[PDB]
RNA sequence: UACCUGGUUGAUCCUGCCAGUAGCAUAUGCUUGUCUCAAAGAUUAAGCCAUGCAUGUCUAAGUACGCACGGCCGGUACAGUGAAACUGCGAAUGGCUCAUUAAAUCAGUUAUGGUUCCUUUGGUCGCUCGUACUUGGAUAACUGUGGUAAUUCU
RNA sequence: UGGUGACUCUAGAUAACCUCGGGCCGAUCGCACGCCGGCGGCGACGACCCAUUCGAACGUCUGCCCUAUCAACUUUCGAUGGUAGUCGCCGUGCCUACCAUGGUGACCACGGGUGACGGGGAAUCAGGGUUCGAUUCCGGAGAGGGAGCCUGAGAAACGGCUACCACAUCCAAGGAAGGCAGCAGGCGCGCAAAUUACCCACUCCCGACCCGGGGAGGUAGUGACGAAAAAUAACAAUACAGGACUCUUUCGAGGCCCUGUAAUUGGAAUGAGUCCACUUUAAAUCCUUUAACGAGGAUCCAUUGGAGGGCAAGUCUGGUGCCAGCAGCCGCGGUAAUUCCAGCUCCAAUAGCGUAUA
RNA sequence: CUCUCGGCCGAAGCGUUUACUUUGAAAAAA
RNA sequence: GAAGACGGUCGAACUUGACUAUCUAGAGGAAGUA
């Protein structure tokens, strides 16, 4: 190319947006924004496909150009705009307020917060620098800079955000025993405790997290999101609890499904 | 870049031997029980047999607790149950390796109409089919090798807009009304 | 009267200002039933008037029974007519499509670009 | 479905190939009722190309003294809609082809603590101790006079 | 102060400098209107710098087909390295100056070829393999051949410009204009490949933008490349010097069950068609749904190859007479041809089936 | 297989160095 | 602040050689091919 390119072809999107073949050649692209465009969830794609709000791209277009759709707290005009993991997209007009959070086979699921959840989100802080007379700042993995954090926040912590102000309201420390959803690789959406760290120099990190059944898996740093502080989450949880159920007890949950219910 | 998907796939093997007499004469004697258009209709069937048993060659090689056999090898098992050519007590994975031609052809639609009562030979049943008095719980099949399942079976019927059923009478018995 | 609406998935939308559903159609005997009957049997199922709603893409099953298509019933007529497809306006007689083709708007577009100023008005 | 069969001799057993056999792709021949999906000027010539089209764009929110149309109610800076033109952005994406190219391209893996980055998003924007209740000159559109056989010329 | 595995990092302190081809420190626009002449609420457009996003660009390690009738190559004119610079967005022989004489190779360097763009992938397949990948996804390259640039965040851009080379257009002979390996279309080339059609309704992209534009893309057309389903008849009653089944020693008797090469009899069932209407769609078509019509030699007619062997199926009949021809191979044909040319019958696959080549 | 601290165990070393094997995570969609 | 000029650089192309390759007009002939 001579340029930044600007499409995005159907088959080479994201595979947890779900598309699916025949509807067309292209896919929404994703705007430049907080969340990288293999992560996150573009507006039209949210809006039609997963709450059936819109049947075109046209009627995404219409509902969005009224001014209806709050993103983290914000209005947001742009139908291929990312949001991401942990913003809150807020409906005012039918009451509804949503928070994007991985599912156990590592798509965003459609959760339904109430109100009162709606006002804050976790961050998770990616970078630390001191700048221009003695100011530190914060880099969160949304792409907000806050300055004057608290100075026992460092790299890998998660801090909690008031979505009106932006400011760190507190935060919880990445230790062993904290309670983690993982937000990358194969192990995407399963949710655990910490229970170990080994450091490789030069290279990345390993965590190990152990599932509430006693599972274990690794990840590495990058993957981690420290979501509570021991075992209480800061937040609601989707419909299964991060808990990856094997193939064979899925079919086993789906069958008894059909024979208690009809 | 087109919007479309080019994925297709045959449904029969030609054999190795194309004149091999006792394989000719047990594909005719195949042909005149069911009743099937042609050699190709023989042959279709033999593929997906032939699929079913490699499926089942490769689960009995892995390890008896493995996940794979274990999980394979029950949907296997299940389907082969639910379209009546398995037995109930008969679900182990090694009773796929017993299963014959004549078990799926018995579970043709075709076959299913002519042994429940509603035509009188194998080729009265076909062209019962073909246009249009037979239906399957509401919905009219044109299709002969419709796989009939065990739950889907007691539910074949005339086919209410058809003559033989419902019976508004046909264009053969309107213009002999009319005529006299 | 041997005709029967039936609404699957239904859904009140907001933000379209619309009711929308699945209709399922069943005419167990005749052809497939007019967009316009279905407008008149759905308007007395939900207590408004047949302008209002706008029904489109029903596909009869094969064997003869049943159709499936897609339904909006919407607040007001304005509403309708800020919210909707033109195509789907003008299948009601309101909305009417200018009828130049699009090859003469091409060749005229291209001839103009050869003029300045006033004279781009001038061109035929 | 982990497969062979004909052919050297008067007859035999071999070596050994030739030929047969099945698929798959391009062409071609003869034939063709129904219906669903669907490749399609790659191979020779990255040869040559009539004609048309394929890239433009305005919101409440940069600049309206075109009566172009209407329109206040008529001192009423500018009601409004608004072609044109200036300004801004896009035209570096997409589409096509496979000529070149053999550690090159490319793939997996790493790195930028060795760089640049329109835009988006967040931060920053009285941190500087030294005519403003608003500054200056132009130029299009428009009016008018023209040149050239001829251009999106001027 | 803070950080990294690691800084010559970030932040701090001091002395200055700060490019006329100047660095930031707002002479910009809308809406709602105001509170006590001042103080104002939402926006929009801006803007140095920092971070982020989309990238890009340079590097790391391992991996490629054939060729030795290519065995030494590189170093003059940078080859390998050192020091200092120049240029660059930056690291670096990238370039320059001065030094050192290095660097690669039978573990295949260097040179040549490729009917070579690379991958994801495709066909075939016991297991191992072998061959293909121009081609819708990703990456690269190039817009006749080379070269040079402007603008810009981004281009050595070609639906931008400037030359040369090769072609080629208009001319009043002075001059002017060009680039289909975009969509169609034409010529050529060939064994070899479609419409100068409709639309932005869908998918998305761009713009100052809910509004405009898009041969991207969608929709039809041509389409036996190829893949899926699937008609060309079914049934009953007669008749058979049929057949088998129960009795009869056997004849011969049965509604006992099947068969037919019966243009035997019979009305029953249907689509192919013709064709209103709806539905479909941007508008249409197609399919699906329904009216009415639509079958007896149901002439509403299935073909392509074969019939000695390999290899399923006629040493039946006439013609030919080593001729004409057939035959992948062995062979057939010279007056009785199981093999040619035909009739009849039979075989295989069947809306498909031969031939050529990889 | 062990040494100092941090809470009898971890942080600090590995044990000569690899091949091998098993695991884990990382590996675009189609 | 335009034309223009000295110089430098990048550098298509042009001319004359040398080597090498191809397309074409080309007398003569030979052998095998039958």
């Amino acid at each position: 190319a001579r340029g930044p390119k600007k499409h995005l072809k159907r088959v080479a999107a994201p595979k947890h947006w779900m598309l699916d073949k025949l509807t067309g050649v292209f896919a929404p692209r994703p705007s430049t924004g907080p969340h990288k465009l293999r992560e996150c969830l573009p507006l039209i794609i949210f809006l039609r496909n997963r709450l059936k709000y819109a049947l075109t791209g046209d009627e995404v277009k219409k509902i969005c150009m009224q001014r209806f759709i709050k993103i983290d707290g914000k209005v947001r005009t742009d139908i291929t705009y990312p949001a991401g993991f942990m913003d809150v997209i807020s409906i005012d007009k039918t009451g509804e307020n949503f928070r994007l959070i991985y599912d156990t086979k590592g798509r965003f699921a459609v959760h339904r917060i109430t109100p009162e959840e709606a006002k804050y989100k976790l961050c998770k802080v990616r970078k630390i620098f001191v700048g221009t007379k003695g100011i530190p700042h914060l880099v969160t993995h949304d792409a907000r800079t806050i300055r004057y954090p608290d100075p026992l926040i460092k790299v890998n912590d998660t801090i909690q955000i008031d979505l009106e102000t932006g400011k760190i309201t507190d935060f919880i420390k990445f230790d062993t025993g904290n309670l983690c959803m993982v937000t990358g690789g194969a192990n995407l959406g399963r949710i655990g405790v910490i229970t170990n760290r080994e450091r490789h120099p030069g290279s990345f990190d390993v965590v190990h997290v152990k599932d509430a059944n006693g599972n274990s898996f690794a990840t590495r740093l990058s993957n981690i999101f420290v979501i509570g502080k021991g075992n209480k989450p800061w937040i609601s949880l989707p419909r299964g609890k991060g808990i990856r159920l094997t193939i064979a007890e899925e079919r086993d949950k789906r069958l008894a499904a059909k024979q208690s219910s009809g | 870049p087109v919007a479309r998907s080019w994925v297709c796939r045959k449904t029969y093997v030609t054999p190795r031997r194309p004149f091999e007499k006792s394989r000719l004469d047990q594909e005719l004697k195949l042909i005149g029980e069911y009743g099937l258009r042609n050699k190709r209709e023989v042959w279709r069937v033999k593929f997906t047999l032939a699929k079913i048993r490699k499926a089942a060659r490769e689960l009995l090689t892995l390890d008896e607790k493995d996940p794979r056999r274990l999980f394979e090898g029950n949907a296997l098992l299940r389907r082969l149950v639910r379209i009546g050519v398995l037995d109930e007590g008969k679900m182990k994975l090694d009773y796929i390796l017993g299963l014959k031609i004549e078990d799926f052809l018995e579970r043709r639609l075709q076959t299913q109409v002519f042994k429940l009562g509603l035509a009188k030979s194998i080729h009265h049943a076909r062209v019962l089919i073909r246009q249009r008095h037979i239906r399957v719980r509401k919905q009219v099949v044109n299709i002969p090798s419709f796989i009939v399942r065990l739950d889907s079976q007691k539910h074949i019927d005339f086919s209410l807009r058809s003559p033989y059923g419902g019976g508004r009478p046909g264009r053969v018995k309107r213009k002999n009304a009319k005529k006299g | 009267d041997t005709v029967t609406i039936r609404t699957r998935k239904f859904m009140t939308n907001r933000l379209l200002q619309r009711k929308q559903m699945v209709i399922d159609v069943l005419h167990p005997g005749k052809a497939t039933v007019p967009k316009t009957e279905i407008r008149e049997k759905l308007a007395k199922m939900y207590k408004t008037t047949p302008d209002v709603i706008f029904v489109f893409g029903f596909r009869t099953h094969f064997g003869g029974g049943k159709t499936t298509g897609f339904g909006m019933i919407y607040d007001s007529l304005d509403y309708a007519k800020k919210n909707e497809p033109k195509h789907r306006l003008a299948r009601h007689g309101l909305y009417e499509k200018k009828k130049t083709s699009r090859k003469q708007r091409k060749e005229r577009k291209n001839r103009m670009k050869k003029v300045r100023g006033t004279a781009k008005a001038n061109v035929g």
